[PDB]
């Protein structure tokens, strides 16, 4: 049993016709203090998987090292390490899900919420969630923390069920993710403007975008708002 | 919350961010924390929103009734009414108020009233959760008898840093200028102050 | 609860879902959360159901008497001030969260009120367990100078976001439109996206299925 | 303090017919007032014509099903590919659950299939492994809503023959698969209306001598 | 300790075609001990019927209180109180005890004598009104009653059909609750006749 | 105070109440009468917290005796029980409630019927053929469910009561030092001196 | 729960109810509270449902191993003590169990041993265990004699559970009856309380407190 | 378990132990023997937490019986009491201590003297002319202080014990269902069947 | 405590105050919080003095044994050993350590290790109770590739403000300069830094 110290906020994601998108801001908060402004919380594993992590950053860095060590270990005595025996999203997830549930069962959890986004060998979209309790679930849209409350409603308007996935292009899906990140910047007190976004496509592969910024922000209406009720100046 | 009031040559300027939070959710991102108790006596509010609004509404009532009977009240008088309410109800209030006002006799004055209900007259004052991060900055950069443009920059730069480090602070930087000339409202958006 | 309010060109609009909950079970599928204060002042309620209902009725009663006394149309700021002072007095123990909106001689207004007595001014607001789902939609789509047709769409969308994505909220969408120089139009069951599907079977029993011990006529009349 | 348990909601329902059995569950997964997924399967084919669901805390439910599926695999290895009978499966599940008596799997478990005479069977467990064979059982969040209905409609409780005063009970009958599925669908439609954690979809697994068949039905998404 | 489940018991009400039905169990207990098997929970003030579940001392106290209030109403108004008005009186009376409430789950049932319209309503302990078209449930087996009502109920049932539906809803819900049962009473209410039936049920 | 029983037969009500008064370690008394005559045909037995029991009983007694002088009339058992219930129902929301449970056994001279009311400290009233407070009922209700008939004589009621007391003396941990038995009928209230 | 077992002229009567509860929720009305250990040994079960089922099933295994090793039927004393020593190892951990180990052996005659989860082990002629024990004791102690007919003894055990099923909120469902003799145990049926209650009321003229 | 008494007279030790076994609400048994014969001239009575009492007594019994077979010799009462004390003194600092209080009454065949030892669950041993555990001693020690003499006969010891039991039956709240009495002398251990 | 490490053109400088407190009593007013784990790898300690000393002593041991076998360890390697101890014993430690070191290949490097046991490589770092008051100041005034004299002034001015506002900080300002030239200790007394 511990308490999280340095923390990362929402990770958001969705499936589209040919793949998956995942995104997360670049902040490490120390309670209310916005302490570390350059923290990468999307961690790629090979060229077919991105693991997005929220919660405790020390435990994130531990998980990052486990995944790095997992790639090394898979390559050992494996002539097909960059081909038919490469790491799949489903393998990487199940490993993490095992660890998360084991750690909660020893009453010493890894204080995180994790989304594994990727594309499988057969082209199938992979998107699954796991957290500090070992609770797992999949859905066309997934989000952690504030993202669950705010991003999912917006992303579900694009992909409301399984049958909406083939009808959703990468442009529409990315647009929805970028809008969701702006909404979270308006409304989450432990979020930041700077974020990273990753697209894993079955045709074009892994596209990792760094140093994105929330833009086209509406603040102009603020000038007219005066007082808290009766004040006119 | 990040709030400050700064005296300068021509009078006084109040400054505040616009963020209100319920835990980590931003309940209101465009809040007006600069609130009028009299024509040229304003206050910056921090602590419980319910408590500071309730106090500010009572003070506005007291000064309106003061004005009907005795003419324009001094800034010292306004600070004293704030103090009386804060001190006597200290067990039931979470209110940290900065009172700022312009007389022609006294010019610009700033009074800070922290949690206890004590009063402190100061050249400038900073308060709210985000103030902790700018004590160092404000002490080094404050000068007495600054110009209007210098004092606007001093507040803009100060609250910009407070906003940057405090999650509880953010949004627009509102300011209210109090001089002989009158009352001027200023607003500064993220795209302006973030790049400072 | 998912309640919301937003302003448009020459008015203000309020929205609300119709679900009430007791622990995890639904207590009411069709409850009216948009409340009457004056002919052109309305109140969305969330939180403790009896509290939000009682506090709006009390202030509505006192607003009516004030209007009669002064021979004026009541103002939204009066309802606001009366609600917040009452709620402050009780220190949050009256757990009512309210969005107050209306039209008066001053213009159109939109406020929120919390249980401890704090108030906010805004162009778009949402409260209740579904506020985050609703605010996500409002932050994505709200702009200045909305038409009435766009405003009803956006308000209903914001409530729908709560209905679908929040377990606290559900059933139907109630709307109230308050426009300048016009009668306020109250639109209960504006949307009905959750009608129960037809049942597979009829559970109507054969008569005499229930075993009875006694029968008697009850005298309900006088004398 | 760290709380190792959670509540993922949902509801499940087992009904035993004459030569078949059904295990139904809603596909919604929740935490607090958030929907995690609208389609997260909760009822699993475990091999050997046995279907299983462990409703409650989903992490413990997955862990248990995973362990039982593995128990079926090792039963084959250790006993010459012998078919694991539903009664034997039930006793094995008792030991899996009681093994964690002092740090329980926070789930209500139901299994369904056929007994060794080909008749429909449903077994029902508490979190620490107590179990019993039943004709009828609902489990989870809306179990309190659904079970009285099943007492009435499956076991004909409080129902009498008309005109007998109240001295000849409605005689017990097996229901057809078509009749059971109607009662399942109405149970979940009803439970969805009044329970906030029930909704989105209904997935029914039907077990007969021929194998395990699936049926899916939409439920209200509010 | 929890005042709403010391004594136990249930009330259910339903609407039909030109009729309403209200029903209750007969148990009064001290937690596990069954004390009385004749504790009726349905009362009437003229043609308006009130069921009350919860702490038994408050059930009795509120019955006496609403008898008092409706008697004075009748003397002043020169007419019997109607269900819609009585509902508001119940709500008012409960909410005036907001911070020291009666631990009860009241249920109003009746037919408006002027319009002929069937009417039912339910309340939480501090007076929040639920005015349902279909049905109202209350008591220690309210979850069970919700499940029975939500599946068994259909609209516009004739009086003698509605009797069967409400009876089966009550009986099967009570049998799944330790603190309910021990007998049951069903009132079938029409515009100018009311039939009261005691049900045969299991006595455990 | 521990055990108080009540049984209503054909033509009378019989109240049995334990004689022990225990303060923690010691049994201070073994002949305590846990009852007050409220009126000539109405008897109230009581049990609960020390001090509160007698204070409440004597308070009720004084009020009913006051009523009797004012109106020159005996209140019905039903009326006395309703008065007592209201006083307890008032009490439960007080600063310091009366922790007292009572049985009221009376003969209604108008209706020519014995009546037994059981009221707990919350103000929970029930009319019963037989009643008990505290742990007594756990042992004695199953007996009374088996052996009771409404048309029993007073002698049969006393024998049925002996069977209840024997069961309590066998299975209860506390030594309650036997019971004082009192019969309430048309002729008034009398004590059975040998039990 | 209401379980009883008593010794008399014609052997042992064992009667139990059939209800299981999760708080005020009635979890089941068809539960088996008697475990058939061998043709001459019975166990009553009250308390934790899992605790009882698991450890009394386990007890049956340990009793079977005894007869394999010793080529002889385990004594009631020995069987009860295996279980009492087991629960004693777990004392404090939170096991909830109350049981009567009832059986006949040639060396002991008919014997009953009460065993519970705080380590108590008592030999005796009469026991009632569970939430409804006090109600069963009321009826049982009043009509108990050493020399009842097997028919009368079976009825009294049945009637004593019925009494408790009625009054105790947490007891009910049905009554399972057993009779233990020289030759072994004999099942005397499942009796639903919803039919038995009314039958007993009419024939006996008891339960005059009820509206019938 | 409730009351255990012990009295050492001229030529014997008399142990009296209550017969009741109560689990909360009900008295499960009224004939329970709260004693074990450790050796032919040494008897141990016991009282304390359920389960622990018998488990501890039988464990001590097995160890003393084992010693007797190994050495073909009976340990003195003093030696048995010292063994018992050490087991309890070891127990008190365990994960889960034995909550058991004991009296050990023995006849030392070497010294031709009766001996009574009182040991509590902490391992507090004292040799006494008369002893008791729990609330018994609060009533019975004042009596024994008054009436005891070291040169009393066994019959006088039993009469003095009747006076102790009568006092306990008068003033204690719990019904302990009488006592089983056992005498330990030169001839061994015997039970007084009528008391 | 007020501690910081700042990279600059020629290498890195560590800075600290000298105050140790037990509640409000100053147990040691001349504490040395700049502590050597290797020739040109130092650390600044904050949190429990017992814990940080115990950790620092273990790291010095590990790096001494690293040096015997594998030659001079990198600053990254030193930070990793600190992290390993802090992270794995997070339930039993209250340690906030800044690790600073000079290689010739990597030049000046600064790693901060807060309570959780996470690692963060940064151009400069601030920590301790008194750091809260200078986030605003340090962000506005830090530049990359400063000279030695500029970096000494930046630290001196920064910790001066931290000392001024934090009661837990005070005494002398100790500094340790890490360059190719070697290791230089600097000290600055109250009469110097207070008047800045
Ligand atoms: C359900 C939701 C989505 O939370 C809404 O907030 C809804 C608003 C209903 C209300 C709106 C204005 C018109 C009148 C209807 N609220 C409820 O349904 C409310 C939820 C709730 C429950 C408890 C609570 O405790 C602090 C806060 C909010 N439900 C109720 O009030 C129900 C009917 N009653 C109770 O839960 C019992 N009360 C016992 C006394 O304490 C208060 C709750
Ligand atoms: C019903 C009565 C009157 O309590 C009986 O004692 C009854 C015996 C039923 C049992 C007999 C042997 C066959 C299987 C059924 N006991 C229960 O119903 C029992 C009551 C209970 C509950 C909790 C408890 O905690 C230590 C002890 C006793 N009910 C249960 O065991 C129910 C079915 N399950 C639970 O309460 C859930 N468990 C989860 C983990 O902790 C243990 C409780
Ligand atoms: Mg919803
Ligand atoms: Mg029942
Ligand atoms: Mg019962
Ligand atoms: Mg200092």
């Amino acid at each position: 049993t511990q308490q999280p110290i340095v923390t990362g906020t929402s990770v958001i994601s969705m499936k589209y016709d040919n793949g998956v998108i995942i995104a997360a801001d670049n902040l490490g908060s120390y309670g209310s203090l916005l302490r570390f402004n350059g923290v990468e919380r999307l961690i790629p594993v090979g060229d077919n998987t991105v693991v997005g992590i929220s919660g405790d950053i020390s435990d994130m860095q531990h998980i990052e090292r486990l995944l790095k060590d997992l790639v090394t270990e898979n390559a050992y005595d494996n002539p097909l390490a960059d081909a038919e025996e490469a790491l799949e999203p489903s393998y990487i997830f199940e490993y993490l899900a095992t660890v998360m549930y084991q750690r909660r069962s020893k009453m010493n959890p890894l204080w995180n919420a994790i989304i594994v986004a990727g594309v499988q060998s057969n082209g199938d979209q992979f998107l699954r969630y796991v957290n500090l309790l070992g609770v797992t679930y999949s859905s066309p849209t997934l989000a952690t923390g504030f993202g669950a409350h705010m991003a999912n409603p917006l992303l579900r308007k694009v992909v409301d069920r399984e049958s909406d996935i083939p009808k959703t292009t990468v442009q529409v899906a990315e647009e929805a993710i970028v809008n969701a990140m702006r909404v979270l910047y308006y409304r989450d007190a432990r979020s930041s403007r700077n974020f990273s976004l990753a697209i894993i496509d079955k045709n074009t592969g892994l596209t990792f975008k760094k140093n994105l910024q929330v833009e086209n922000m509406k603040w102009d209406f603020a000038k007219d708002i005066k007082g808290y009720g009766t004040q006119k100046i | 919350t990040s709030i400050m009031a700064v005296t300068f040559k021509d009078g006084v300027i109040l400054g505040a961010d616009s963020r209100t939070t319920t835990g980590a959710y931003i309940a209101n991102r465009v809040t007006d924390k600069l609130t009028r108790v009299h024509d040229k006596i304003w206050c910056c509010r921090s602590g419980s929103a319910a408590d500071t609004q309730a106090i500010a509404d009572i003070v506005q009532y007291h000064l309106e009734l003061y004005t009907s009977q005795y003419g324009t009240p001094s800034t010292e008088t306004a600070a004293s009414v704030f103090k009386e309410l804060c001190y006597e109800n200290k067990d039931n209030l979470t209110a940290g108020i900065i009172v700022a006002g312009y007389d022609d006799k006294n010019k610009g004055e700033v009074y800070t009233i922290p949690l206890g209900g004590s009063v402190h007259k100061l050249p400038y004052a900073i308060a709210g959760s985000g103030s902790t991060f700018i004590y160092g900055y404000c002490d080094k950069n404050f000068r007495e008898n600054m110009s209007k443009e210098e004092t606007v920059d001093f507040i803009k730069h100060s609250l910009s840093q407070a906003i940057k480090w405090d999650g509880s602070s953010g949004g627009v930087i509102r300011m209210v200028v109090l001089t002989a000339a009158g009352v001027e409202r200023l607003i500064f958006y993220p795209d302006e102050y973030e790049q400072l | 609860t998912t309640i919301a309010g937003l302003v448009f060109q020459d008015g203000v609009i309020l929205g609300a879902d119709t679900r009430a909950t007791n622990d995890s079970v639904v207590a009411d599928k069709s409850c009216e959360k948009i409340h009457f204060i004056a002919p052109k002042i309305y109140c969305c309620g969330a939180g403790v159901a009896a509290d939000a209902e009682a506090v709006t009725q009390l202030i509505g009663s006192n607003i009516e008497l004030h209007s009669l006394y002064t021979s004026r149309e009541p103002r939204v700021v009066s309802a606001l001030q009366m609600l917040k002072q009452h709620l402050f007095k009780y220190q949050g123990h009256i757990g009512a969260y309210l969005i107050v909106a209306g039209v008066d001689p001053t213009g159109s207004h939109l406020f929120s009120i919390h249980a401890h007595g704090s108030t906010d001014v805004g162009y778009y607001l949402s409260l209740g367990s579904g506020s985050l789902a609703a605010m996500a939609v409002l932050e994505s789509h709200w702009k200045q100078d909305l038409t009435k047709e766009e405003a009803i769409k956006l308000a209903s969308d914001a409530i729908q976001a709560g209905i679908w994505n929040d377990l606290g909220s559900g059933s139907n969408v109630d709307v109230c439109v308050m426009e300048i120089g016009k009668d306020a139009e109250y639109l209960r069951n504006y949307l009905t996206p959750n009608v129960r599907e037809e049942k597979q079977k009829s559970y109507k029993f054969p008569r005499g299925t229930t075993a009875v011990l006694k029968e008697s006529i009850v005298n309900i009349c006088d004398i | 303090q760290f709380n190792p348990y959670g509540d993922n909601g949902g509801t499940i329902l087992g009904i035993a017919g004459e030569d078949f059995a059904v295990l139904a569950g809603d596909t919604r997964n929740i935490t607090d007032y958030s929907i995690n997924s609208r389609y997260e399967p909760k009822v699993f084919d475990c091999g050997d014509n046995i279907v299983m669901s462990a409703n409650g805390f989903a992490a413990d439910g997955d862990a248990l099903v995973k362990r039982f599926k593995n128990s079926v695999k090792w039963y084959h290895f250790d006993h010459n590919d012998k078919k694991l009978s539903i009664n034997s499966a039930a006793r094995n599940i008792q030991h899996l659950l009681y093994g964690k008596r002092f740090f329980p799997y926070y789930v209500h478990t139901i299994i369904a299939g056929l007994d060794e005479d080909g008749k429909g069977a449903v077994y029902s467990f508490d979190p620490v492994g107590s179990y019993e064979r039943e004709q009828c059982r609902a489990g989870g969040a809306a179990a309190s809503l659904i079970m009285p209905f099943l007492d009435n409609q499956v076991n004909f409780k409080n129902q009498y023959e008309p005109g007998t005063n109240g001295k000849v009970k409605k005689p017990l009958k097996y229901l057809s698969v078509e009749e059971v599925i109607k009662l399942v669908r109405d149970s979940f439609t009803s439970a969805t209306e009044r329970h906030i954690q029930v909704g989105d979809g209904l997935e029914i697994l039907i077990v007969t001598k021929d194998g395990v068949r699936k049926e899916f039905y939409e439920l209200k998404r509010d | 300790s929890d005042p709403s489940s010391i004594n136990g018991g249930i009330v259910v009400a339903m609407t039909g075609k030109d009729c309403v039905a209200i029903a209750c169990d007969l148990r009064l207990g001290s937690q596990s001990l069954g004390v009385s098997n004749k504790f009726e929970k349905i009362f009437h003030y003229g043609h308006v019927f009130l069921g009350i579940t919860g702490l038994a001392t408050d059930v009795t106290t509120l019955n006496e209180m609403f008898r008092y209030k409706t008697n004075l109403y009748k003397l002043k108004e020169e007419r019997a109180i109607e269900p819609e008005t009585f509902t508001q009186l119940v709500s008012s009376s409960l909410y005036e005890r907001r911070f020291g409430p009666y631990f009860v789950g009241p249920v109003v049932a009746g037919i408006n004598s002027k319009s002929g319209k069937p009417f039912i309503a339910g309340f939480d302990l501090i007076g929040c009104i639920d005015e349902a078209k279909d049905f109202i449930v209350s008591g220690t087996a309210s979850d069970q009653l919700f499940g029975m009502c939500e599946s068994l109920y259909e609209p516009n049932l004739e009086p003698e059909d509605l009797f069967e539906t409400i009876s089966q809803a009550l009986l099967n819900a009570a049998d799944r609750d330790a603190l309910s049962g021990w007998g049951a009473v069903v009132y079938i209410i029409k515009k100018d006749e009311v039939v009261k039936r005691y049900l045969k049920m299991r006595q455990d | 105070m521990d055990i108080i029983l009540g049984i209503r037969v054909q033509d009378s009500v019989i109240l049995a109440s334990s004689k022990a008064v225990t303060r923690g370690i010691s049994v201070l008394k073994d002949s305590d009468d846990k009852t007050r005559q409220l009126s000539p045909h109405t008897l109230m037995s009581f049990a609960g917290e020390a001090g509160d029991t007698v204070q409440f009983a004597e308070y009720i007694q004084a009020n009913i005796q006051l009523y009797s002088i004012r109106e020159d009339y005996e209140l019905s058992p039903q009326a006395v029980s309703s008065f007592v219930r209201q006083e307890l129902a008032k009490s439960i929301r007080s600063r310091r409630p009366y922790q007292v449970n009572v049985l009221i056994g009376g003969y209604d001279k108008k209706k020519n019927k014995p009546e037994l009311y059981q009221i707990d400290y919350l103000g929970t009233k029930v009319e019963l053929p037989y009643g008990a407070h505290g742990y007594s009922g756990f042992y004695t209700f199953s007996l009374l469910d088996h052996h009771y008939r409404p048309d029993m004589t007073t002698e049969e009621g006393l024998d049925l009561l002996k069977l209840c007391v024997q069961e309590l003396e066998k299975r209860m941990p506390m030594d309650f030092k036997g019971v004082i038995v009192k019969i309430v009928d048309k002729d008034g209230i009398r004590q059975v001196d040998d039990f | 729960t209401t379980t009883l077992a008593f010794r008399f002229q014609g052997g042992i009567i064992v009667a139990v109810d059939s209800r299981a509860t999760a708080g005020n929720w009635v979890a089941s009305q068809t539960v088996k509270k008697v475990i058939e250990i061998n043709p001459f040994l019975l166990g009553t079960m009250a308390g934790g449902a899992a605790d009882c089922q698991f450890w009394e099933t386990w007890l049956g295994s340990q009793c079977r191993l005894h007869e394999l090793r010793e080529k002889e039927r385990i004594s009631v004393a020995a069987a009860s003590k295996i279980l009492s020593n087991l629960v004693y190892q777990y004392k404090g951990a939170g096991l909830s169990m109350g049981t009567m180990i009832c059986g006949y052996t040639r060396k002991e005659g008919p014997t009953i041993y009460y065993v519970d989860s705080d380590g108590t082990r008592l030999k005796g002629d009469i026991f009632c265990v569970g939430s409804g024990q006090t109600f069963a004791y009321g009826v049982l102690d009043s009509n108990y004699k050493w020399d009842l007919s097997v028919e009368d003894a079976l009825y009294l055990g049945k009637r004593s559970i019925l009494a408790a099923a009625h009054r105790d909120a947490y007891s009910g469902g049905s009554v399972n009856l057993y009779h233990v003799t020289e030759d072994g145990w004999i099942y005397h049926g499942n009796h639903d309380v919803g039919e038995l209650f009314w039958k007993v009321k009419e024939e006996e003229g008891s339960f005059n407190n009820v509206i019938g």
